[PDB]
RNA sequence: GGGUAGCGGAGAAAUUCCAAUCGAACUUGGAGAUAGCUGGUUCUCUCCGAAAUAGCUUUAGGGCUAGCCUCGAGGUAAAGAGUCAUGGAGGUAGAGCACUGUUUGGACUAGGGUACCGAAUUCAGAUAAACUCCGAAUGCCAUGUACUUAUACUCGGGAGUCAGACUGCGAGUGAUAAGAUCCGUAGUCGAAAGGGAAACAGCCCAGACCACCAGUUAAGGUCCCCAAAUAUAUGUUAAGUGGAAAAGGAUGUGGGGUUGCUUAGACAACCAGGAUGUUGGCUUAGAAGCAGCCACCAUUGAAAGAGUGCGUAAUAGCUCACUGGUCGAGUGACCCCGCGCCGAAAAUGUACCGGGGCUAAACAUAUUACCGAAACUGUGGAUGAACCU
RNA sequence: AUAGGCCCAGGCGACUGUUUAGCAAAAACACAGGUCUCUGCAAAACCGUAAGGUGACGUAUAGGGGCUGACGCCUGCCCGGU
RNA sequence: UCCUAAGGUAGCGAAAUUCCUUGUCGGGUAAGUUCCGACCCGCACGAAAGGCGCAACGAUCUGGGCACUGUCUCAACGAGAGACUCGGUGAAAUUAUAGUACCUGUGAAGAUGCAGGUUACCCGCGACAGGACGGAAAGACCCCGUGGAGCUUUACUGCAACC
RNA sequence: UGGGGCGGUCGCCUCCUAAAGAGUAACGGAGGCGCCCAAAGGUUCCCUCAGAAUGGAUGGAAAUCAUUCGCAGAGUGUAAAGGCACAAGGGAGCUUGACUGCGAGACUGACAAGUCGAGCAGGGACGAAAGUCGGGCUUAGUGAUCCGGUGGUUCCGCAUGGAAGGGCCAUCGCUCAACGGAUAAAAGCUACCCCGGGGAUAACAGGCUUAUCUCCCCCAAGAGUCCACAUCGACGGGGAGGUUUGGCACCUCGAUGUCGGCUCGUCGCAUCCUGGGGCUGUAGUCGGUCCCAAGGGUUGGGCUGUUCGCCCAUUAAAGCGGCACG
RNA sequence: CUGGUAGUUAUGGCGAGAAGGUCACACCCGUUCCCAUCCCGAACACGGUAGUUAAGCUUCUCUGCGCCAAUGGUAGUUGGGGGCUUCCCCCUGCGAGAGUAGGUCGCUGCCGGG
């Protein structure tokens, strides 16, 4: 699973996800891509599952791109611990995706199997998506 | 089950202390800083810890020296 | 890759070095690497700290100078031992049971296996609630005559909670067991012989089944897993085999075994060994290129007896006989086979072995199918081994061998010479 | 009948007994001990009117100084407030890769033994509270001769307060939970009645000196309970949606666009045809369009496939694509939008519009009247301050 | 009318006895027995500021204190620390 | 072979002592988390805080059996004393004023009293206890107070006593 | 102090939170300090770094040499931020201003304290001169009062002269670190406990939330003798409920009785039996799954205080939950 | 025409190519003294012009790098109002960053010579 090799600080703020995507709002590498319509956090587990289900249908033919990466980390507390006494220990890694950001790319396959592969990927992500193509 | 943080210093009240165009008495402080964010211009001297004061009575004028620097001056 | 130690004591075992190396292999399987092997030869395990008063210091020093985090012990520890070791070594501890549960919890890729692993882990962690809660029981609010505070004790409340959340999974596993026999209904109604395979990990069971399936199965695309990692196959798979003489039976593969398996997990595999429990021919694939093969074989028999497989025709099949230099394979002695499951002679050899074992009531009997009445020529071609056929003016003459069910099913068509 | 007396006596030992009292008897005195703790504190009207914060504290439910209220008295280069014009300090929102971390895909392997690199160059594309080549809106400081408006400041007498709450916006901790906790900013409650939210301190409108069987409006409303539109014009919904809840599923319904075919006859139906080499080859006991693999032709003809689905173990038989005819007005394929449907389960009794009830008395756009408060106005009274005569 | 239910096996305490008036009758206290130790008589110990007393009108086979608790078999190693 | 003053001897051992634990095997029972006999893996038995046994004794604690029975399956009848009606005498705890319903909701988050509906002629007698967060006792549990008291010691400072 | 205790912390400096002036909290996210330097201070004069490539070397990837490129990619006693190449960085010559008395005026600020300062006088260092120098590129490296010790003094000195003693200036003695320091001097048990208060603050029950828990679904890799969807369904995703383990601390401490059993029940349906039906890997018998359905029914014993659980024997069946865990 | 000496945000710089010169300015020669090198007359210091425009310096050309820079649109946002509230929409005022049309091989002051 995609994790950073090392980080400067182990703890980070939750942040916010308001506004349009700063960059990457268009397809540049492949010819089809999944575009987010809403905004939500995407963990690294959902990136992996949406990728195996995406290359398995393509039978390992053609190249896919991952346009997002889980830079930020989040923490959690055990059950039975009261509030306070510091901060929790990190658990996973997330990538806050604002609306209008392409998350995947497809090239090297015909029209029929490009849309179907993207369709199976979208069902594993918690955001409402749309299949978009280049020009 | 504990935190090793929880330490901070005491704020030093930095920043400007007189405004542009305001008549100022000699010997008064104009700008408290660390290092040299603003250079002393005419009738202005920099102290031991880089506080710009006024040497003569006059009018404070913040003004721009060469492309990437600032200075403060006092004009009678 | 985590850095760990490996500790074990002899305690009157007959397999000390092999079990130690097996623990090393198991640790290497869990993406865990070893940086020290401490072995003590004490007769009886120390009641308080598994190893001993003095050996703890040696373990502590070696782990301190070897940069290791977790220590993996060779046997399950009582809660007092867990607390004492974790408090003296000021690090974490873990036994064989916890390690193998973690291995299974990661290799499980189905709902049944996951539920079984979860129930076994919960049962494992049931005795340690005392030490889990002692720290908060030393400061459990305390006091005295509350006159309004509950009616029980903290430890007993924790036991009630854990038992309440364990019987639910017990009921769910009972329901799952009842479910698993619905898919067996069609096999049960039609009496078809089944050949089930058992053995020790990496003995070649999956490779044997894959070779047979590629040899005879119509759906040759249907294959099985095959890898060198511990516990590659964790779920049983059934395949239907069609020998060229139009004979039918099924062939099933099972998960493998390891030494000193926890008794909690064998209760869970009691279900996964149902297919071998009710079988016709067994094959016990014993490795023949590993010197502790006698130990592994016997361990297989004790595990099978624990499950409840007995009074079953067993055919032993030693594998990997290519590796051994100057050996005659394929061979056959008594009920023992020497072969390698990667060649087109050993496989076919074992096929006629199974043909001898299973089908032995296929007596031959001539038939005279009426010429008009079709649908019987076809039936006596896909369910028999037709020796010769003849054509007459009053019908057709068939000579072949069929099951004793067919001798009475089609008794009238036979004609005596 | 006697002995042991409270800093004491007895105790086969239980903190056991010493006048219904014993981890230290009863009575009087010091004594109105002390209580940063709880309770209580008695007549009326007029004017003004807070705080629940900072600092320190054996300090945290206490106190002291400052902040916030009230009374009195002073001095003017009138110093307070709002807006306007002008001048400034400061790196947030946004954005960006020019530095530092994180990171994707390609060309790229001087040299280690080709990422396994010690790695570096370059192209393209991302990312940041503790990154910045940049950088607003507001806020803040000051000058003015601007226009408007009433406070500021100093000295002195008297206090109370230092448990705050919710709502909108910007953050932290939490799980981007809590009527949670902790800050900044504005409002209301506290200390605020009145009208609307059914009832409902904090939400919306709005600040009660007294009297009136007078009028105009605000939020919210006008079928009945209940004052005022069963109002006007143009459309949507059929779900009681309106009046609860997602991923996902769907020939519900209305409005636009792009298009094929068609009165030299479109779709749908009805009639007829639907074949020859030939059972194509291989594999099979068996493979004739239809167990499986290989090219998938020519022929009659305007049509018929080396056969679209049934069927025979397999032949047989059924059927379709396509063609001709029969009658004669429209039919087939995508995109966008509005309103709707399913997903939809809990415990005393309908019980997720206040009720009745509604197919508008629901929703969208626009327009006009009215009801509606202690608000504002009208009439008559009582009163405080300032300034005048 | 008045007048023992019995039997098998185990833990504790040897037994009769004493105890929390008014929640606990006991496996707790005591006990005959064991052992250590102090005391030569104006004894040690205890009450009292002292005088005066108990011990005792006793004498070491006597008197005060600590632990164990019939009876049977036993009571192991350590004198560095206090 | 390292350290220590020395490294737990005999006798017992899932125990009034075992967390894991309903340890494991055997007995008793149709079925025995308690009981009895064994094993030793004694968290954390052990020799005058005595170790291991032990006839007699016990309103001691524990397990089993015979006899017996309304303890029970499952309750039925009868006697007396209260209760109940009449004559005599005649209190108490409690109490803001009360013409003192149900449901769903609201509210200081659990309403006879608020909102919307549903029910309900006025006054009593014998019974039952769901509510009046029913009565009694300024919660003992918990926390607080620079409150108190009793007890301990290699806490501070002292006194008696003795050398 | 998200009840108290165990754990951790208590004073000072730097950054983020901090919402573009200043200030701004939390048992919020990261680090340092309780010094060092006799030159690591002053002044005058001079110059410039890291790294890389190239050729020769004992000598290697990296030691010293030459050239080229090189706006800081180095350095600045030490942590971070701000700053500095017209040096605040690096060399050399001379020195002790790391001086005495002060100080218009400002910053910060409740107080006690803390910070900057042109300029005047006395007497100097460096420099030809103009001039610079009241420690260090700036911001941490420190604690009052009382009481004692040491040095000085044109102060007082209980009738007078002295003296003892005190005063004034300079300086020394604190892990008073709980760092605005109660005293020169200080640890525990209470289940034998007592008083004044509190729902300002915990244990039962109610309330908000739904991480966890129960149940229901979406996609579909796979299993199921071929066969995703008879029956299951991984890696992932979305909800309903308020029975579990939790979080908060809103009512109750001038008393809301707290487990299990007994008697008595009533309600929900996510149905254990019985009733009707669709699919089936439904030949028959026996079953599996789903839809409608709450009318009635839903056992007696052994072990344990037990809820639960295991076991013996039955039954058409031996349901799951709410009602202050009725 | 040139040698000094200042101001001005690099539109003023970098890089590239050409022309020129003893009247200046430099390159250059030598080390006696003043002075000098952790060694070195390289630099500094001193004494002169045998030689030279190949360097520095002056003039001319550029858009290759750099620098400066609109208009329009967009993000954001004060005030007011709405929602289906991880957030989103409407009216008025302010208004970037990036990208771009475009500009740039400098502009002024004093003194001495030719
Ligand atoms: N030398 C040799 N190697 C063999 C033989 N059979 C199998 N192997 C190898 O050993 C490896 C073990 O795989 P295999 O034994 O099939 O897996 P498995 O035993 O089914 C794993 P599990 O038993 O847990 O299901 C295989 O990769 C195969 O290449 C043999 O006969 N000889
Ligand atoms: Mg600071
Ligand atoms: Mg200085
Ligand atoms: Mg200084
Ligand atoms: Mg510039
Ligand atoms: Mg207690
Ligand atoms: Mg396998
Ligand atoms: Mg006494
Ligand atoms: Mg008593
Ligand atoms: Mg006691
Ligand atoms: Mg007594
Ligand atoms: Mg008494
Ligand atoms: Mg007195
Ligand atoms: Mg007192
Ligand atoms: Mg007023
Ligand atoms: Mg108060
Ligand atoms: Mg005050
Ligand atoms: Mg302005
Ligand atoms: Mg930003
Ligand atoms: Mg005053
Ligand atoms: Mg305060
Ligand atoms: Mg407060
Ligand atoms: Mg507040
Ligand atoms: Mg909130
Ligand atoms: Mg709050
Ligand atoms: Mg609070
Ligand atoms: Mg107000
Ligand atoms: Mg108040
Ligand atoms: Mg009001
Ligand atoms: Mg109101
Ligand atoms: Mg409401
Ligand atoms: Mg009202
Ligand atoms: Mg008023
Ligand atoms: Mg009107
Ligand atoms: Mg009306
Ligand atoms: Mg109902
Ligand atoms: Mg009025
Ligand atoms: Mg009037
Ligand atoms: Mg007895
Ligand atoms: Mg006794
Ligand atoms: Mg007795
Ligand atoms: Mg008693
Ligand atoms: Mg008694
Ligand atoms: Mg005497
Ligand atoms: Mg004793
Ligand atoms: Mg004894
Ligand atoms: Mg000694
Ligand atoms: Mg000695
Ligand atoms: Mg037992
Ligand atoms: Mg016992
Ligand atoms: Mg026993
Ligand atoms: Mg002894
Ligand atoms: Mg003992
Ligand atoms: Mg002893
Ligand atoms: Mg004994
Ligand atoms: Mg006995
Ligand atoms: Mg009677
Ligand atoms: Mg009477
Ligand atoms: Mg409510
Ligand atoms: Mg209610
Ligand atoms: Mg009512
Ligand atoms: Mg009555
Ligand atoms: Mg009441
Ligand atoms: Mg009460
Ligand atoms: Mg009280
Ligand atoms: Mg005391
Ligand atoms: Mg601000
Ligand atoms: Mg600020
Ligand atoms: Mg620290
Ligand atoms: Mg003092
Ligand atoms: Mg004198
Ligand atoms: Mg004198
Ligand atoms: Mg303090
Ligand atoms: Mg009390
Ligand atoms: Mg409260
Ligand atoms: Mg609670
Ligand atoms: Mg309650
Ligand atoms: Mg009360
Ligand atoms: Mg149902
Ligand atoms: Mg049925
Ligand atoms: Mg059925
Ligand atoms: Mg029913
Ligand atoms: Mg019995
Ligand atoms: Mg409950
Ligand atoms: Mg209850
Ligand atoms: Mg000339
Ligand atoms: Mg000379
Ligand atoms: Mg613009
Ligand atoms: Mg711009």
């Amino acid at each position: 699973m995609l994790v950073p090799k090392r980080v400067k600080y182990r703890r980070e703020f939750r942040g916010n996800m308001r506004g349009r995507a700063k960059g990457g709002t268009e397809v540049a590498f492949g010819e089809y891509g999944l575009q987010a319509v809403e905004a939500s956090w995407i963990t690294n587990r959902q990136i992996e599952a949406a990728r195996i289900a995406m290359t398995r249908y393509m039978k390992r033919g053609g190249k896919v791109w991952i346009k997002i990466f889980p830079h930020k980390s989040y923490t959690s507390k055990p059950i039975g611990v009261r509030m306070g006494k510091g901060k929790g220990a990190p658990e996973g890694w997330v990538s806050p995706v604002k609306r209008g950001k392409i998350m995947f790319e497809i090239a090297g396959v015909p029209e029929d199997v490009a849309r179907e592969a993207l369709r199976l990927a979208a069902h594993k992500l918690p955001v409402k998506t749309k299949i978009v193509k280049r020009e | 089950g504990s935190t090793s943080n929880g330490r901070d210093s005491e704020s030093k009240r930095l920043g400007a202390k007189r405004a542009d165009g305001q008549f100022v008495t000699g010997g008064s402080i104009l700008y408290r800083q660390r290092g040299t964010k603003i250079y002393p211009g005419t009738n202005v001297g920099r102290g031991g810890d880089d506080t710009l004061f006024a040497k003569t009575d006059g009018v404070v004028r913040f003004e721009r020296m060469g492309r990437d620097k600032k200075k403060v001056s006092v004009y009678p | 890759e985590k850095k760990v130690l490996i500790v074990g004591i002899s305690q009157k075992q007959k397999d000390f070095d092999y079990s130690m190396e097996e623990l090393a292999n198991l640790a290497a399987a869990n993406n865990m690497e070893v940086v020290g092997e401490i072995r003590q030869n004490i007769d009886r395990e120390n009641r308080a700290t598994y190893v001993g008063k003095g050996k703890v210091d040696e373990i502590k020093g070696l782990a301190e100078m070897q940069d290791a985090r977790l220590i993996i012990f060779n046997d399950e520890l009582s809660p007092s031992q867990i607390r004492n070791l974790e408090e003296a070594l000021e690090l974490d501890v873990m036994d064989r049971t916890g390690l193998i549960l973690a291995i299974f919890a990661n290799r499980a890729k189905t709902k049944e296996a996951q539920l079984q692993v979860q129930i076994a882990k919960l049962q494992y962690e049931l005795p340690r609630i005392f030490g889990q809660g002692e720290d908060m029981d030393q400061q459990s609010g305390k006091g005295g005559l509350s006159n309004r505070g509950s009616g029980e004790k903290k430890i007993e409340t924790d036991r009630r909670t854990i038992k309440h959340q364990i019987r639910h999974l017990q009921k769910e596993l009972d329901m799952l067991v009842d479910d698993r026999e619905v898919r067996r209904r069609k096999r049960k109604k039609n009496e078809i012989p089944v050949v089930s395979l058992v053995g020790y990990t990496n003995a070649g069971k999956s490779t044997t089944m894959n070779g047979l399936v590629r040899a005879y199965s119509e759906t040759a695309d249907k294959q099985v897993f095959e890898k060198d990692m511990l516990f590659a196959t964790l779920e049983t798979s059934v395949r239907e085999i069609v020998l060229p003489d139009n004979k039918q039976f099924l062939l099933t593969d099972t998960v493998g075994f390891v030494s000193k398996l926890p008794h909690q997990l064998v209760k869970a595999f009691r279900s996964t060994l149902e297919e071998a429990r009710d079988a016709d021919l067994l094959i016990h694939v014993v490795d023949y290129s590993d010197p502790h093969y006698k130990t592994m074989m016997k361990t297989t028999e004790e595990t099978l007896k624990v499950v409840g497989v007995e009074d079953v025709p067993v055919i032993y099949a030693y594998n990997k006989a290519d590796l051994l230099e100057d050996e005659m394979y394929p061979k056959q002695t008594g009920n023992t086979i020497i072969f390698s499951a990667r060649e087109e002679e050993s496989l076919e050899f074992l096929t006629e072995v199974i043909r001898k074992e299973l089908f032995a009531s296929y007596e031959k009997a001539t038939f005279l199918i009426p010429f008009e009445a079709g649908q019987v020529v076809a039936y006596l071609n896909e369910h028999a081994d037709i020796l010769e056929t003849e054509y007459l003016e009053n019908g057709t003459q068939i000579v072949a061998e069929v099951s004793p069910a067919d001798l009475q099913k089609l008794a009238e068509y036979q004609v005596a010479e």
